[PDB]
Formats: structure tokens, C-alpha cells, sequence
């Protein structure tokens, strides 16, 4: 799948920790443009029966910084993967998650096979996937290892139609990586409905590596409710999978009296903006 | 002075909800109007004298 899908009004973040009350504040700053597109990038048991490669986790170019969204009830989704070499040469960038925790660990990963599969691939019969994750064979020099409370937390879904929807951003500057992450329970019956939600801030950790690379790793043992198809291009489909890129644009905010941003416009989209 | 933020003022504790990243207050002119105390976590207003 390479389809592209607008996004509405998404993708604003809190650009300083100062608080405000009731101002029009104009900042200039990376931000993901309105009405642009974003691509499906899927995920899908090809023939799961078999062991037979699905290239689901290719490598993306990463243009300063990456918004990422995900629309699903399960855990699926865990880690990510960075670095301009991917290699034994330099550094590499693992954010993987525990059970109810998270580490990310800054170290070379000399070889990365691909993720594990279990033959079968059918969830229908049995639920349990335990302890099979080794993706990293030689840890060489390396330091770094930071822990804190886990980026996730699990929003419980039930009685249908209701699921958590995960927003983040990854951005890496002068020698500080941030990562925005945002929650958000209703989503209804839309994949990518409307509506206007502020990027939480939640971690800043000093590395200093340059990023040009990053991979995305799935439990692929098995992943259900997953269509899929052949197309290309400017298509329709399903991939609960997102992507997009941001550019250094200029952003006009409007504070509400508790603090809270409730609406932004961009300064380069509309003559009337 | 607090973290190295000299000034002069009253100090009164407000009903400022203050978010648990948010450190600073602040309002038009660059004016400082709020801190975050080093050691408890109260957040008071400040009013020139
Ligand atoms: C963005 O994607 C849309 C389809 O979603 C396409 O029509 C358009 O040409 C693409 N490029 C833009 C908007 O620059
Ligand atoms: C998380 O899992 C990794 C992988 O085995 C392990 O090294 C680490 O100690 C675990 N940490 C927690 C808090 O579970
Ligand atoms: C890590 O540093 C040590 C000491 O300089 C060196 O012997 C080793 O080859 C280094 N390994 C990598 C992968 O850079
Ligand atoms: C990022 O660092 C690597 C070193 O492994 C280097 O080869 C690459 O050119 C760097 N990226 C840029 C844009 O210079
Ligand atoms: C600001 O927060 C208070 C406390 O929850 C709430 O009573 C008030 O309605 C909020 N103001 C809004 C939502 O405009």
C-alpha cells in the first residue's frame, strides 16, 4: 500500500514550557502543513501460513523529523528503530517497550536479521506471543541506557467502534531528541477523524547522534484485520499506519484561558490565512 | 531569586492551573508573572510592588 490520505488539522505541539492565557501567539517553527497528504504504509499476513516475507518495515528517508499515528486495539505496534548506518560502524537508536515499561538504548547494533515470525501467523486459535524478540546480536562500546515509565499506556478498548489513537513526533536538533506524544480515546468510526488536539511533550533526551534512517518494528508473528493490495500511487484502502514529514513553516496559536491550545492557522497555506 | 531569576515583588499564592511541564508564567512584554518553587511544587503569582 502507497496510498495518500489528507490530514485535516493535525500535527501542533506545545513549542515552549512558559505558560500563556487568552494570547494569539505567532511562532515560527517545524510544524506538518494543513490539508497535506500522508502515505499507508500496511502491514499483512502475505500468505501467513508460510513463512513468507511481507517487507512490511522498509526504510524511510527521515527529512527533519517524523509525525506518526496509530489506530489500533491491540499492542502491536512497539519500537522503532534509527540511525543514519544501521551497521557495525556507528550507533544505532532502539525505543523499544516492555510490558509496562520502556528502554531506549543507544548502542551499535551490528546486525539486524528481520523480526520475528511465527509460521503459522494465525491469532484466531492461539493469543499468546511470549518472549520472542532478539534482533540484536554484538552490543560494542555504548552508553546511555535511559528508563523511565513506559510512552505507552494502554486506553482499554470495548463494546466496538471505540479505540485509542496514538499521535507522535520525533524530532532530533542540536544535539536534544524530543519526542511529543499525545492520546486520544475517541476515534469512532474514522480512521483519521476531525478535530483539533494539542502534542503533549514528554521526554527530551540528550544523545547528539545524526539521524538519516529509521525502520519501524511490528510484532510480525501475526497482525489481523489487515487488508491489502497491490496499487500504488493515489489510491484508496487501509493500512491503520501513518506517516508524514515537516517542514519549517510559521504557525499562529490561540490560548485558551486555562492554557490549553484550541486553534491554530498557518501563515502560508490560503491568502485569507 | 529562584533558579537564578532575580526580581523584587509580592509574592501571593494564585489559582493558576499549571500543567506538570509548564514552569514559567508568563503575559505580554516578556513579564514573568509566575515561578516554580526549586524544592515544593506551589506556583504563586508575583506582582510588581
Ligand atoms: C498529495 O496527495 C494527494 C492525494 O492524497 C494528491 O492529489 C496530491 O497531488 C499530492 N501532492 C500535493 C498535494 O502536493
Ligand atoms: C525490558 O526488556 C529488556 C529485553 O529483555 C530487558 O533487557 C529489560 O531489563 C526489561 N526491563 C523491564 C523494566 O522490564
Ligand atoms: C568501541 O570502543 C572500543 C574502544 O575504543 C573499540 O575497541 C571498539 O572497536 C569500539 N567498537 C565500536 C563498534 O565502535
Ligand atoms: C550522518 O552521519 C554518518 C556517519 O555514520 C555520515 O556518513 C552521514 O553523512 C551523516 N549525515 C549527513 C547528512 O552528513
Ligand atoms: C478551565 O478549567 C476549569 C477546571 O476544570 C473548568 O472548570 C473550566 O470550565 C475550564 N475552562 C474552559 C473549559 O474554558
Amino acid at each position: 500500500t502507497q496510498s495518500y490520505t489528507n490530514s485535516f488539522t493535525r500535527g501542533v505541539y506545545y513549542p515552549d514550557k512558559v505558560f500563556r492565557s487568552s494570547v494569539l501567539h505567532s511562532t515560527q517553527d517545524l510544524f506538518l502543513p494543513f490539508f497535506s497528504n500522508v502515505t499507508w504504509f500496511h502491514a499483512i499476513h502475505v500468505s501467513g501460513t508460510n513463512g513468507t516475507k511481507r517487507f512490511d518495515n522498509p526504510v524511510l528517508p527521515f527529512n527533519d523529523g517524523v509525525y506518526f499515528a496509530s489506530t489500533e486495539k491491540s499492542n502491536i505496534i512497539r519500537g522503532w528503530i534509527f540511525g543514519t548506518t544501521l551497521d557495525s560502524k556507528t550507533q544505532s537508536l532502539l525505543i523499544v517497550n516492555n510490558a509496562t515499561n520502556v528502554v531506549i538504548k543507544v548502542c551499535e547494533f551490528q546486525f539486524c536479521n528481520d523480526p520475528f515470525l511465527d509460521v503459522y501467523y494465525h491469532k484466531n486459535n492461539k493469543s499468546w506471543m511470549e518472549s520472542e524478540f532478539r534482533v540484536y546480536s554484538s552490543a560494542n562500546n555504548c552508553t546511555f541506557e535511559y528508563v523511565s515509565q513506559p510512552f505507552l499506556m494502554d486506553l482499554e478498548g470495548k463494546q466496538g467502534n471505540f479505540k485509542n489513537l496514538r499521535e507522535f513526533v520525533f524530532k532530533n536538533i542540536d544535539g536534544y531528541f524530543k519526542i511529543y506524544s499525545k492520546h486520544t480515546p475517541i476515534n469512532l468510526g474514522r480512521d483519521l477523524p476531525q478535530g483539533f488536539s494539542a502534542l503533549e511533550p514528554l521526554v527530551d533526551l540528550p544523545i547528539g547522534i545524526n539521524i538519516t534512517r529509521f525502520q519501524t518494528l511490528l510484532a510480525l508473528h501475526r497482525s489481523y484485520l489487515t487488508p491489502g493490495d497491490s496499487s500504488s500511487g493515489w489510491t484508496a484502502g487501509a493500512a491503520a499506519y501513518y506517516v508524514g514529514y515537516l517542514q519549517p513553516r510559521t504557525f499562529l496559536l490561540k490560548y485558551n484561558e486555562n492554557g490549553t491550545i484550541t486553534d491554530a492557522v498557518d501563515c502560508a497555506l490560503d491568502p485569507l490565512s | 531569586n529562584f533558579n537564578g531569576l532575580t526580581g523584587t515583588g509580592v509574592l501571593t499564592e494564585s489559582n493558576k492551573k499549571f500543567l506538570p511541564f509548564q514552569q514559567f508564567g508568563r503575559d505580554i512584554a516578556d513579564t514573568t508573572d509566575a515561578v516554580r518553587d526549586p524544592q515544593t511544587l506551589e506556583i504563586l503569582d508575583i506582582t510588581p510592588c
